């Protein structure tokens, strides 16, 4: 009930600057030396074994062998969400190049593919099925509108989880004090509550945009 | 029940039994039928459903 | 339902359900079907 | 992988045969069946079921009553009372049948079971109509 | 000035009464998805329905639409 | 020119009156097809009744948009 | 002259009431399908209770339209 | 008169509450078509409750007429 | 009277979210009715649990009313 | 003031989503009164997914409780 | 002055609409579960289905954002 | 000052977009529950696909959120 802050999105706030915020997955990636594998190589080649299996079945053969990029473009939203939680950490999504990066080069990828290979299939995917002529033509120009700007609102979803994410956790502590211990017990247990739907909503968030490019590369 | 046996078994003596089950109101909670089982032509063996 | 409703027993409302089958069977079968008792 | 039991007091269809799709008409509304359905029963009603092997052969037996249940371990047991193809079966007679039937529900009155008789047939007519008919 | 203003708000409110469409589009394809969970061969007949439930139903999207057009520089 | 300016603004939150509408057909032509894919032989009188339900509905939609015209050049 | 300017934004928000009564007429007369649908033989005590639920709904959106007019020429 | 004009808007738009009252009235209506096409035997048990939820869900709807009013003549 | 007028109208705005208690009540004790025509012997516990729907979607809209008041005389 | 009267204007307008939060709970606490209608012995298993139904809604309730204060005391 | 700041007062007001959306959305994806209860072998029809129930759902909140972000900086 | 006045007045119009997810989140969760009492053997399969419901449901509402944060203190 004090005051707010915000502003943890400058990527030149020192000479060595936040570019190195995005080189912090390499880290984390589990390099492999032995041929048994250590406990948390096991761990990391289960889960990915694990979203390779459930992504069988909606591969299709125009995503023949794009499934390494999909459950790369998994891990690392996963590792663009979980590191943002971390305190002194700046937030890598809530800056748009990050979400650029993230939708606009793969949504080209599968429309262009689309349209090269299946041109009226791509046309018929801007109808609804079914269509009779008096409403056509209006379904027609707001789904042509839809799909234009679908994987804009994709990366918008991407940013916006952990910028409201983010802005909840600043708010929550800067509207506490170390003195009072009955504040700051209420602060860290209501940022607890907080984190873990965080946590939660991180890993879901990644694992629909897994599904929704699994989906958008069958086609 | 009687006057049975000369006639072959339909569905419809089937169902007389089972009208009297129900129409008696008489209450149970389990229960079994008693009938020869057809084991082979020479051996016939008492079971119950 | 009616059939309840009027407190007409299912195995009832079967031995009626059957005979209007049979009853629509004319060309071959209602005689080889119907074997009465 | 779906086993059917198709079987009837007079005849017998299938015996743990492969099929795609079986739509059976219940009171619990006019439902499908497919291999490893929802584990549940429920009481058939005057109406058209329908077999879909694993061919896609589309075969039509109209039935009078009977049950329906699907078990957890994909075990399809469908028993009626009266199972015929509805090719051997007449829109005439299921008119005249039908007639008969209005005609018990006119002349019930103050009878009210013969006048559920009258509704019973009624039922049976018109599910034998657009049996017949289609 | 305070027209041009006061269209802004308009236009605005006028794009608020979208949800509705919003929600009734989910709801008439979502019952085409418990529709064709049970009875699946009548396929044709049910997602023709879906189509007639969202043509109408952003029929009045469409009608929001208008006014918000019709708030923005029509009048 | 305020007069003018307040039924701009008026006449924009009349129009989300019509959401309501947009949620109930959609409710209604959803129920419809779950409705249709139990015992579909009573489609005549089940379209009869859905499209009493559509006209009801929408009815209430123009009502709010009959409404947003009253506050926009009647009033 | 705000008084009017204020009952003309007044009334304009008040007319969005009547949504509430597009989704229940939408709903309804939704669950009138499947009330048809399973066990048809009740079909005119079902449709009396039907409109008695649209004449439960209906009637307070017309009641909030009242109030939209008592917002312009009595509040 | 721009504090009464205020109490205009305000209690305007204090009357969306209705909205409440419609989606409430017509939900549980029209479950009511469901629940009383089949087992129609409990037809009074089931009726009484569902007077017992238009009657609360009513009651919110008065909750926000009761507000408008609350803004109107009472401050 | 500028402060005053913030109040009313944020008091207004502030009064909208028992419309959504007006639907969950709606909800809850609509799904009670179907919930009792299917299995009526389990009255007491279903009639708790419909109570508890009621305890906490009638709160959650007291939430807002008391919101309502905080926008109206304390802040 | 002017921007006092913007803070109070979003605030209300900040108590919006407490609807959300009563239908979310409303929808999720009705529905379990339907899967509980069915199965009385499972009344625990089935009582934890309706507490985590009840607890993700009402954290939008808080979500949009958040702006109510952002929009009080913060900005 | 008030130009692009009314815009911005039309802006939040045009983005409501997305709320439906996400109540589309979720009832598509909510009947899927009570879809795939009963019924998991049509487990890829029903969901290709629930994505164009989806689609069509999402495609509503972007209409209405596209109609924020025209009247935000679009003009 | 008027240029941030209405700022914040239409980032309070933008909170409004929240409802409508909770409303879809509650949609899931509720049906959920019925999917869990309706073959509880699914229990993990049906989890996962009401886990994709929640993922979009309150993403439609984090769209206004954001925009709510952009006319916070970022436009």
């Amino acid at each position: 009930m004090m005051a707010s802050l915000f502003s943890v999105f400058d990527p030149t706030s020192s000479f060595l600057s936040n570019w190195l915020s995005m080189l912090i997955p390499l880290l984390f990636m589990v390099m492999s030396f032995w041929l048994i594998p250590s406990r948390p190589q096991f761990l990391a080649k289960s889960v990915l074994m694990g979203l390779n299996r459930e992504m069988s079945l909606l591969m299709g053969p125009a995503s023949f062998g794009a499934n390494i990029l999909v459950i790369a473009l998994f891990l690392f939203i996963l590792f663009n969400n979980f590191i943002g939680l971390f305190p002194y950490i700046f937030t890598a999504t809530s800056h748009l190049a990050v979400t650029l990066s993230l939708a606009v080069p793969l949504w080209i990828s599968f429309i262009l593919y689309t349209w090269i290979k299946e041109t009226t299939n791509a046309l018929a995917h801007l109808v609804p099925l079914g269509t009779p002529a008096p409403l056509m033509p209006f379904m027609v120009l707001m789904e042509i509108i839809s799909n234009m700007i679908r994987p804009i609102t994709l990366s918008v979803r991407l940013a916006a989880n952990m910028i409201a994410g983010h802005l909840l956790l600043t708010l929550l502590g800067a509207q506490g004090t170390l003195e009072n211990l009955y504040v700051t017990s209420i602060v860290v247990f209501s940022q607890i509550i907080l984190l873990m739907l965080e946590f939660s909503v991180a890993i879901i968030q990644s694992y629909v945009f897994m599904t929704l490019m699994t989906l958008y590369a069958s086609e | 029940c009687n006057d049975f046996g000369r006639r072959p078994p339909v569905f419809e003596d089937a169902t007389k039994v089972a009208r009297a089950v129900l129409e008696s109101g008489m209450e149970f909670t389990n229960g079994k039928i008693v009938y020869n089982a057809f084991r082979s032509v020479v051996s016939f063996r008492t079971t119950d459903i | 339902s009616g059939r309840r409703g009027r407190h007409v027993d299912f195995g009832a409302s079967v031995d009626f359900e059957v005979h209007m089958m049979r009853r629509a069977l004319k060309p071959e079968l209602r005689n080889e079907a119907i074997k009465r008792e | 992988q779906m086993a059917f039991t198709f079987a009837a007091p007079s005849q017998v269809f299938y015996n743990n045969a492969n099929i795609r799709q079986v739509d059976v008409p219940s009171f619990s509304g006019s439902f499908g069946i497919l291999p490893a359905h929802v584990a549940t029963l429920a009481v058939l009603k005057p109406g058209v079921v329908t077999v879909y092997q694993e061919d896609g052969s589309t075969k039509k037996y109209f039935v009078s009553s009977g049950t329906v249940t699907v078990n957890d371990d994909s075990s399809v047991q469908v028993l009626a009372e009266e199972a015929v193809p509805v090719e051997n079966l007449d829109l005439q007679a299921a008119r005249d049948i039908l007639s008969k039937a209005q005609s018990d529900v006119t002349s019930a009155g103050a009878d009210m079971l013969k006048l559920a008789e009258g509704q019973i047939a009624v039922e049976v007519g018109e599910a034998l109509v657009k049996a017949a008919e289609g | 000035d305070i027209d041009s203003a006061a269209k802004f708000i308009g236009a605005g409110a006028a794009t608020v009464g979208v949800a509705g469409s919003g929600a009734g589009i989910g709801s008439v394809f979502g019952s085409l998805i418990i529709g064709y969970a049970r009875n699946p061969s009548l396929k044709q007949q049910l997602f023709s329905y879906a189509i007639l439930g969202f043509a109408l139903s952003e029929a009045m999207g469409l009608f929001c639409l208008m006014m918000a057009f019709l708030l923005l520089f029509a009048f």
